[PDB]
């Protein structure tokens, strides 16, 4: 984007009024799952990457299990999609797979 | 040279396909349109040893993913039906098989779920998961090197107008894809012409 | 650990945020710089980071513009002019990273010329300085208080990326310029938290 | 114009010198010596000249036990 | 062997494969293997806990060389010897090497430190009244050795020149003689006032040097190894200010005699009326009770008919009991009566310092009947990356001959092959070109050839002076 | 190297037997999935038009700086001649090939493929514990036969006359043993998923016997290459001569069989990775004092270090060596190049030694960034001193043939030199000496020459 040199009007395209809406309105943070809640789903929403048994010690069981729950449409997913999702991506799969 | 992950975002709508067959002479063009995906998802695994395919259908009431089958039904899992003959490859058998499978349990599903409808498009939604699974895939490396690209099939069949509210998400999975290198590819299969967003 | 991380990003609030932006990167390029406490010295990897600020800068903010601004021998030392073309700025900072920092810094003829470069910018457009400032001291030709004064009457929000310590100065004119928010005040710990600050820069304020 | 069977060789004049020596010793080593960086050794010979070559140079080389 | 069959690939392994030792799980944090055959230590650097081991293993082991990734060392009878010294047990030897160790320690290896860290300390060699005793604390320890008696709480007395024959039967036995100074303890010998002046810094490796020398609280005599310039003369006059008693440095030329001088009255606070010079023009003595004496090993081993005033130098020199000996450049010790000059002084403490410990005949391992165990060996490279000494670019200049000197060198007896391969006109060419490129460098270039008529021709040819024997001072 | 040498093969494979090759789907897919992506992207372009296509459209079809690649995915087809060009109407049109094409869309879609890719029988055996154990232990039997280790068990006949006929592996009865070749060197520097191709390559080359029908032969091979691990197929769906070769690639490893003469056989890994590819172990440091530390448990790797380096111990993890003179000479007697040696202890180099060669060269950048240095991962002192036992080796080098000379005339001399110059079978001449010499295989010519 430039401004016109010879009418002094700005000059951008639709993609450089997109890379800021994220900015304008954010992602609200997936949040981390209970673990003595009960889960939907052993899989990824978006990603379908398993959820382990994450037994951090003998008598752990899923303690701290990698689901993260969308505020908006109760989706679970995986570090690597909650990372990506709120950085790289800045939109919902879950959030935009409801047919509201 | 390079395996790639080709990831189809297929848009499997009851109602856009209806409109599409009544706009046609034929009848049930999404077998066609299936049929030809799988053999071109056969073209794309025999083009390289090591390359991968991932479908996500976007149907009316969200997505699901078709190849490979969700994680759950392999666990529980099994009932090997026999739309697709045995005697072929079986390197692209499991793949088609899976696939058609998983067609046949999202048609039921929505059969099943039918009375409900719906004006929210999910195709958005489908190609953020497309996205994310092409990062998954990306950042696990098993195989080195991967490239990745993806491919839309949708239908506008001229029932369905430009919908404003699917501008947001294609334009972030616009910059999520160009982050990451992998082209979207698109073909429409219907009558209008022009299709903006997806275009752009 | 990572439960408080997530405690630390619970803060989430849709605020306004400015995205039209004129951002004047100041960059101090005297005999602090000399100092090897940064691999492999802090000029040249001052000058690398900034590079990549400033492809990601107009990556995530593609309409706004920015001017670069050097402090060296007294004086500050225009690079290039106020632009939407990231390509001129990365020629600039290439330019600027072969040749060898000396002297004093000037914060106040820093700022000075970085008011010069923000009085044409439409009022729209949010005026934006940013100081990546090396040394712990600064030789001004005149009062600086006057300089932060017209500064904030011309509302152009000052952020200084400080690379040794905490200067009142600096501290002092961040605070004005940012209506009492003293957290456009960042002081490095590592290189990776230099790279982290750059990262946080190049967000709309 | 005649005929004759031999065996060319490449040296430098170091070996030159030492093949020209143990031809010395045992006649039926080089036909004719040639210049300093060719010489004709005896085909039925080019292996006694490697192997008694490797064992006189091997007093020029320090071998640790 | 742990009940485990040799694989395909034991057969070119002479006896060496030691497979049967069962990997430990956690083997990637230990940095160490333990080879049952010679006592072979392998250490990796690279490792966490590498310097963790690396000072146990230095003060357990010999280093055979020290790479930069992967460490060679050696369990050592005088190693273990200087273990014990320093107040390592048994115990925790083989507990840290165990801990340390990738593979189980063997039990070939344990019986060994078992069997060269025990036994140690029984016989003694004291100095009482410049009178040489060998002391047991045990009694039968006295009467058990029989072959070499020399005889002249328990303990004996021996003679002057016999002292390396006994240290020498002690080594062959399984009893290894105790040579360590108390010299707190020591009140019989006059003391000194010399001590350290405020303005000398001391480097961390002649710290640790030093260390290994006083590491439990008495003085032990041995050998010190540093390089040129890395401070052995400093070394030195630290060891005679810790040890506080008469002092005697025995050097190799006067011109050495003089910088040892010179080096104490610079660097320590020992007067000059405390210090003496034994040499050829300065022959008077130090009038006080204690003090220093610097001589040369000639004039000290000098069997000649030497003058009635050096000979009642040598009768002081005898007739005083010294606390230290410093024996500079004690390479040259092992000779035909070098060896003597630590027989004829009688001194408790013996240190010998060295940037050189070789000989080219075997007489090189005597140093430790003479004056002791290696105390110290230096790093050369850490040195040199440390900046304590230059980092050297060594190269071999490969100058093939031409044909007609190579044939004169073949037909030649071995006297006339020297100097003709020294006088090839390809080193000429190598070492002018080489002179001119380090003069344009701007480098101070020194030109080393034993031979003097090699010397004096390449000095005549190439324009730069030369210096040998017969040129006058 | 890999794909490069089965496509030479390929291509000297004659037209019609590419045509009958062309017959089964399997053999097509591997075909196929050998070629450049844009010969490819062309191939599948084409594959599912019947009508014509020219090459200006394929030529339209490439962008400006993918031309040479575009000229090499032409050459490569028309060599391969899964393109048949027809001259009519002045276009030079391209059709693609009809058995070629067939037999691809048949393997795509699903269809008649006359059981190209086996059945099953649903009956498995453990592909880890038992399939890949087989395998190792006859790839594993086999090349520590071929570096010559002692070993109980010998490898099968055919697999020995296999190598004695082959370039490598060397034999004398006057001793009564095998040597290890510059080449045999080589097969072990390059990945065993070449190993096996070139293996198979020379198998190919050397199956000349009217047993052995070839087409058959390579159906097999891609077959095997098609094939899964861990699940069982059936040999009645093989011909006779697929059969002693389903017995000699057990023998091989390749394919693992319960009994012999069984109707049910199992591939192995081997046979997946024959396609393409999917601390580590023999990992070693180099040291200034030539001290090798080699990472290694496998014997397989401590025979193939014993080739050059003089072993002193062996623990679980590692191996004590030392790069000596009398090894290195041992190796080059045995032909194994200084060069290739130095391959070897590259790709074998430790990642400790990776790092510490980039912190060099990290400070020689940042003190000198006019010239730049090559990654010396390993010491240059070892390296040179390799190289130099090599011209130790190599100090005198030798020729056998003819010297004319005692010539009174010179232009008879200078004749006779110029005719050997033309012939290129002169080594040297000279008018000075009245002296021009040849070699052995040019003295005939000039033999004659001079008797006629
Ligand atoms: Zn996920
Ligand atoms: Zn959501």
């Amino acid at each position: 984007p430039t401004v016109c040199p010879c009418c002094d009007l700005m000059l951008i395209l639709s993609t450089h009024l997109a890379r800021s809406y994220h900015h304008l309105m954010p992602l609200k943070t997936f949040a981390e799952v209970p673990t003595t809640e009960k889960f939907r789903s052993e899989d990824c929403f978006s990603c379908q990457s398993r959820f382990p048994i994450l037994k951090n010690h003998k008598n752990g069981k899923l303690l701290t299990s990698s689901r993260y729950r969308c505020e908006d449409c109760k989706q679970e997913f995986c570090v690597d999609c909650d990372v990506f999702i709120h950085e790289i991506l800045h939109n919902c799969p879950g959030c935009e797979s409801k047919p509201v | 040279e390079s395996p790639s992950l080709l990831t189809v975002i297929i848009e499997i709508a009851p109602k856009l396909w209806t409109t599409f067959d009544e706009e046609g002479n034929e009848k049930g063009s999404i077998i066609k349109v299936l049929e030809a995906l799988i053999v071109f998802l056969n073209a794309h695994l025999a083009f390289n040893s090591a390359n991968k395919v991932a479908v996500i259908a976007a149907y009316s009431q969200g997505i699901k993913y078709l190849y490979p089958e969700s994680t759950s039904a392999l666990k529980a899992s099994r009932s090997d039906l026999k739309i697709i003959n045995s005697d072929m490859y079986r390197r692209f058998r499991n793949v088609d098989e899976t696939l058609v499978e998983e067609i046949y349990k999202l048609f039921e599903l929505e059969k099943k779920q039918i009375e409900q409808n719906s004006q929210r498009s999910t195709l958005a939604g489908a190609m953020s998961a497309g996205l994310t699974y092409v990062n998954r895939i990306s950042k696990e490396s098993v195989t080195t090197s991967l490239k990745s690209r993806l491919l839309v099939l949708t239908c506008g069949s001229g029932s369905s107008k430009d919908e404003i509210f699917q501008y947001i998400p294609i334009m972030n999975c616009i910059f999520s894809a160009t982050k990451m290198k992998c082209p979207i590819d698109v073909v429409k299969i219907g009558g209008s012409k022009e299709s903006t967003f997806l275009q752009q | 650990e990572a439960r408080k991380k997530r405690t630390a990003k619970k803060n989430i609030t849709p605020y306004q945020r400015g995205i039209i932006r004129s951002l004047i990167l100041t960059l101090d390029c005297s005999e602090a710089m000399l100092e090897k406490d940064l691999r492999p010295n802090r000029h040249a990897m001052i000058i690398q980071y900034a590079i990549d600020f400033v492809h990601e800068f107009f990556d995530q903010n593609p309409i706004s513009q920015m001017g670069i601004i050097i402090m060296r021998n007294g004086l500050a030392q225009l690079v290039s002019q106020v632009s939407g073309n990231p390509q001129d700025h990365i020629d600039a900072l290439k330019s600027i990273r072969k040749q060898e920092p000396k002297g004093n810094p000037s914060l106040q003829n820093a700022l000075e010329m970085a008011r010069g470069l923000l009085l044409p910018v439409p009022a729209h457009c949010t005026r934006e300085v940013l100081i990546v400032f090396g040394s712990l001291s600064t030789t001004d030709p005149g009062d600086i208080h006057q300089t932060i004064d017209s500064l904030v009457s011309e509302k152009i929000r000052v952020k200084v990326l400080g690379l040794s310590a905490q200067v009142a100065i600096c501290k002092e004119l961040c605070k004005a310029t940012n209506y009492g928010d003293e957290s456009f005040y960042k002081i490095l710990l590592d290189e990776t938290h230099l790279k982290e600050l750059f990262n946080e820069a190049v967000t709309p304020l | 114009a005649r005929a004759r069977k031999g065996a060319l060789v490449q040296c430098d004049p170091s070996i030159k010198a030492l093949i020209l020596q143990i031809d010395a010793k045992m006649s039926d080593i080089v036909l004719e010596e040639l210049d300093d960086t060719h010489l004709l050794v005896n085909p039925s010979k080019v292996e006694f000249v490697k192997h008694e070559l490797n064992r006189l140079l091997s007093k020029n080389i320090y071998n640790p036990m | 062997p742990a009940d485990f069959v040799p694989d395909s690939v034991s057969g070119m392994f002479r006896s060496h494969d030691f497979s049967y030792l069962r990997l430990r799980p956690d083997h990637a944090s230990r940095p160490l293997w333990i080879s049952p055959s010679d006592g072979r230590i392998i250490l990796e650097s690279f490792s966490p806990l590498a310097e963790q081991a690396q000072d146990f293993l230095v003060t357990i082991a010999e280093p055979i060389s020290r790479p930069s990734h992967i460490h060679e060392y050696k369990i050592t009878a005088y190693s273990l010897y200087a273990a014990v010294s320093v107040g390592l047990e048994t115990d925790d030897i083989i507990s840290v090497l165990d801990r340390l160790s990738k593979v189980p320690v063997a039990e070939s290896i344990i019986n060994f430190i078992k069997g060269a860290t025990i036994s140690y300390g029984k016989v003694k060699l004291v100095i009482k009244h410049n009178r040489y005793f060998v002391e047991t604390t045990q009694a039968d320890i006295l009467q058990m050795l029989l072959n070499d008696s020399v005889i002249g709480v328990h303990s004996f007395e021996i003679a002057n020149e016999s002292v390396e024959v006994v240290k020498k039967r002690c080594q062959e036995i399984d009893y290894p003689v105790l040579e360590e100074y108390d010299f707190r303890n020591d009140h019989r010998n006059p003391d000194l006032d010399i001590d350290l002046k405020p303005s000398t810094q001391i480097r961390p490796y002649q710290e640790k040097s030093l260390s290994k020398m006083f590491g439990n609280g008495r003085a032990r005599s041995g050998i010190i190894v540093l390089p040129c310039g890395a401070g052995k003369t400093l070394v030195g006059i630290t060891a005679a200010c810790t040890i506080k008693k008469s002092v005697i440095v025995l050097c190799t030329s006067s011109v050495s005699v003089m910088q040892w001088r010179q080096q104490f009255l610079q660097w320590c606070t020992l007067q000059p009326e405390n210090c003496a010079v034994f040499t050829s023009d300065n022959k008077e003595m130090f009038q006080t009770e204690s003090g220093l004496v610097v001589s040369t090993y000639s004039m000290v081993a000098n069997t000649r008919n030497r003058s009635h005033d050096s000979q009642k130098v040598m009768d002081f020199l005898t007739g005083r009991e010294w606390g230290f000996i410093i024996l500079d450049e004690v390479h040259v010790v092992p000779a035909a009566m070098f060896r003597r000059v630590v027989s004829t002084i009688a001194a408790h403490a013996k240190l010998g310092l060295t940037a050189t410990l070789v000989r080219e005949d075997d007489k090189i391992g005597d140093l430790n009947f003479l004056i002791g165990p290696k105390l110290y060996e230096a790093n050369w490279m850490e040195l040199s990356q440390k900046g304590h000494i230059a980092n050297v670019q060594c190269a071999e200049v490969w100058c093939p001959m031409t044909a007609e000197f190579y044939q004169e060198y073949l037909r030649e007896t071995a006297r006339k092959r020297m100097l003709l391969y020294i006088m090839n006109p390809t080193k000429f060419q190598a070492c002018q070109f080489l002179i001119q490129y380090h003069e344009r460098r701007g480098d101070k270039i020194i030109v080393f050839s034993d031979n003097v008529y090699a010397l004096q021709e390449y000095a005549l040819k190439m324009g730069k002076p030369f210096i040998y024997g017969s040129t006058p001072q | 190297s890999l794909k490069h040498s089965v496509t030479q093969y390929l291509e000297e494979i004659p037209q019609q037997v590419q045509n009958r090759l062309y017959t089964s789907p399997a053999t097509c897919l591997a075909i196929y999935r050998i070629l450049p992506p844009l010969a490819k992207f062309f191939i599948m372009a084409m594959v599912f038009n019947e009508n014509e296509v020219p090459l200006l459209d394929l030529d339209k079809w490439v962008n400006s700086n993918g031309k040479l690649q575009f000229q090499n995915a032409i050459k490569s087809m028309k060599s391969l001649h899964l393109l048949i060009p027809n001259k009519s109407s002045g276009t030079l049109m391209i059709n693609l090939n009809p058995t070629f094409k067939i037999s691809l869309r048949n393997a795509l879609t699903g269809g008649e493929v006359q059981n190209s890719f086996g059945v099953v029988v649903e009956e498995n055996v453990v592909s880890l514990d038992l399939l890949d154990e087989y395998s190792a232990n006859k790839w594993e039997t086999i090349l520590h036969f071929m570096v010559g280790t002692p070993l109980a068990k010998i490898p099968s006949e055919k697999v020995l006359n296999l190598l004695k006929h082959s370039k490598l592996m060397e034999e004398v009865n006057s001793t009564g043993e095998f040597k290890i070749t510059n080449e045999g060197f080589q097969f072990l520097l390059q990945e065993i998923n070449s190993q096996l191709w070139t293996l198979l390559l020379q198998y190919l080359k050397m199956i000349e016997t009217s047993k052995m029908d070839l087409v058959d032969v390579l159906h097999f091979i891609f077959m095997l290459g098609a094939l899964e691990v861990g699940k069982a197929y059936k040999i009645d769906a093989l011909s006779e001569t697929q059969r002693i070769m389903l017995q000699d690639m057990r023998d091989y490893g390749l394919v693992f069989q319960k009994h012999s003469n069984d109707s049910i056989f199992y591939p192995t890994k081997l046979a997946l990775m024959l396609t393409s590819d999917t601390i580590p172990d023999g990992s070693l440091i180099v040291e200034t004092n030539f001290k090798i530390y080699s990472y290694s448990n496998s014997p397989l790797q401590i025979a193939v270090l014993s080739l050059f380096v003089h072993l002193k111990a062996r623990f679980v993890n590692m191996v004590l060596g030392q790069i000596t003179r009398e090894s290195i000479r041992r190796a080059l007697t045995n032909g194994i190049t200084a060069d290739q040696i130095i391959a070897y202890l590259e790709t074998h180099a430790h990642p400790q030694m990776r790092r510490l060669a980039e912190e060099k060269l990290e400070k020689k950048l940042e003190l000198d960034p006019n010239c730049k240095e090559p990654l010396q991962v390993l010491p240059p002192t070892v390296v040179d001193q390799i190289r130099l036992w090599q011209l130790e080796l190599d100090r005198v080098i030798t020729y056998e043939g003819s010297l004319y000379s005692d010539f009174e005339t010179s232009q008879e001399y200078n004749l006779l030199s110029k005719y050997a110059q033309d012939i290129g079978v002169l080594l040297w001449k000279d008018d000075k000496k009245k002296k021009f010499f040849i070699s052995k295989e040019g003295n005939s010519q000039v033999l004659d020459f001079a008797k006629r």
